[PDB]
RNA sequence: ACCCACUCGGCACCUUACGAGAAAUCAAAGUCUUUGGGUUCUGGGGGGAGUAUGGUCGCAAGGCUGAAACUUAAAGGAAUUGACGGAAGGGCACCACCAGGAGUGGAGCCUGCGGCUUAAUUUGACUCAACACGGGGAAACUCACCAGGUCCAGACACAAUAAGGAUUGACAGAUUGAGAGCUCUUUCUUGAUUUUGUGGGUGGUGGUGCAUGGCCGUUCUUAGUUGGUGGAGUGAUUUGUCUGCUUAAUUGCGAUAACGAACGAGACCUUAACCUACUAAAUAGUGGUGCUAGCAUUUGCUGGUUAUCCACUUCUUAGAGGGACUAUCGGUUUCAAGCCGAUGGAAGUUUGAGGCAAUAACAGGUCUGUGAUGCCCUUAGACGUUCUGGGCCGCACGCGCGCUACACUGACGGAGCCAGCGAGUCUAACCUUGGCCGAGAGGUCUUGGUAAUCUUGUGAAACUCCGUCGUGCUGGGGAUAGAGCAUUGUAAUUAUUGCUCUUCAACGAGGAAUUCCUAGUAAGCGCAAGUCAUCAGCUUGCGUUGAUUACGUCCCUGCCCUUUGUACACACC
């Protein structure tokens, strides 16, 4: 599917005077900035960085 | 292939003849002018046109085919 | 005789490489541009050629010595990647076998191909990967073929003819298949639109698919392709990309001079399965209520009623979500990826089936899909085009796909009576209900539908029941053939199709061979759609009924992989 997603596809047939020979040109397009579907490939696993946090520290509560 | 057949004699196609015409219109000694071969009565054809001389036959030329006027 | 340590001198092997080398490899092939221990011998591009000639030795065969003219741009070495083999080791698969199913191969006919025949019987394609393929079911058309007949729709440029008319048309007759003014007779008409010539164009189902684009098919039911940093190598390259194990998969585990990634596989998307959870519906449906029929009556049971009212969303529809991840547990395993079993679950074979699909290859097929196309051919007595008629169907015969059968698990007759995927008429005659008429095919009158609204609950077929027939080519079988009716169409003869009576063949389960297939599958059964005026024995899908046997292996066959050889690289054609 990520093929009808995201790469645009043509052929034309440029027609010259020994014979007549053919273009065929294949944009991918980044899904990055699909503005209007998926954002990436169906295979894009991004994993959320942990925070690193001092922990410890013997009980206590705040009042409020 | 195979070219080349025939027993002869080819279709020649049409001449459409020559002729000088319009003769036919007797103007006498100064000058009066009297036609000859009659009109065509068809409206559609003003009366400049004239028929032809056949057997039987009186015919529009100019109503391409059309109609039989015939005395 | 044996054991251990050392030592000379031997035949070799191992491991390293300081070092050498174009490498392969080398304790010499090392201590060489940092170039000298001593000495012998041979080579100086490839052929010509160890040839000619002279000398010499020999019984001979022949040995030793040994040229040139001329020719030629390479010949050659080691290594790399490929491609290929008639070697070797592993695998993978119902287009492979195993175990089986249902068959084809025999027959009648349908249908393609050959062949033959013919005026023509248009043509492409010939192992899987040509032969119910070109959506190829051709009555005209299509159409390319054959017998004939018209037309130019021959742009434009120059030149010529030429308004005293360049040219156009025609009634009747003749002519012709023809109500073609095709041509001719005759004699009107038309008015610068043509006509002649040269040039230049143009169309062409003409050639060339071995000039091409594009598309398709095949290799491929396959699992392969590449780059960054590191390692090896002077280098092309290599390793990563690997013994094993595992998987449908270069799918993973693991091993590890590799580490960590991308294409392709996976993911993804589509369809079939599950939602009494969510949002709804007179174009879908349920319960209640009226109005009402039938049988019972004791309240009941079974129907009718495109809005007489109320309510709901289980069934139907389609939006948004949710669900499954081989889960839990247990076996087995290098307790690794995994695999197996049980429980649960709508679902646990990639959930089942598809769509998509890297790099590369083929002189695969298609110029006959294209106003895609180069070059070639032809272009007015045309290979342009159209019109009339025939032909693609022709029939001693060979091959392929098919349909129907050889009966009693059946045929026939009455009776039950159940799907799913579809499709339908505007400037039109499509899908057709109901009513009549008809034995039938069909006819006729009306009608609903541009459609979840109408056809249509598509009341489909196998199948189910009660009968009849009784193993006899029988009432199995229905080829061939006569006679009659009717439909599509301008046209039905060489019989488009449909109905009716009659006529009643081969075929008594099929030699050698060979095809397809593992679950709602095989097989049986019919339907819708494509084609389509009319014509399905074909195809694409669809649902109905519903098994037997594996859950394996490498024996056959086909492919893939390493290893290995090469003088191949236009790559064994
Ligand atoms: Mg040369
Ligand atoms: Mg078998
Ligand atoms: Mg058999
Ligand atoms: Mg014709
Ligand atoms: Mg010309
Ligand atoms: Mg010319
Ligand atoms: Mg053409
Ligand atoms: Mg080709
Ligand atoms: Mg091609
Ligand atoms: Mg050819
Ligand atoms: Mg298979
Ligand atoms: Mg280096
Ligand atoms: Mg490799
Ligand atoms: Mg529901
Ligand atoms: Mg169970
Ligand atoms: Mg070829
Ligand atoms: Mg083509
Ligand atoms: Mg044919
Ligand atoms: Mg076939
Ligand atoms: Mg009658
Ligand atoms: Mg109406
Ligand atoms: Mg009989
Ligand atoms: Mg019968
Ligand atoms: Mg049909
Ligand atoms: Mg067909
Ligand atoms: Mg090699
Ligand atoms: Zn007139």
């Amino acid at each position: 599917q990520p093929v009808n997603d995201f790469i645009d596809t043509a052929t034309r047939h440029v027609l010259m005077r020994q014979g007549v020979l053919g273009i065929k040109v294949k944009i991918m397009r980044d899904p990055a900035k699909s503005r209007t579907g998926p954002k990436a490939l169906p295979d894009a696993v991004t994993i959320i960085e942990p925070k690193e946090e001092e922990p410890i520290l013997a009980p206590s509560v705040k009042d409020y | 292939k195979k070219v080349y057949t025939t027993p002869k004699k080819i279709k020649h196609k049409h001449k459409k003849v020559k002729l000088a015409v319009l003769s036919y219109y007797k103007v006498d000694a100064e000058g009066k002018v009297t036609k000859l071969r009659r009109e065509c009565s068809n409206p559609t054809c003003g009366a400049g046109v004239f028929l032809a001389n056949h057997k039987d036959r009186l015919y529009c030329g100019k109503c391409h085919s059309v109609y039989k006027v015939n005395a």
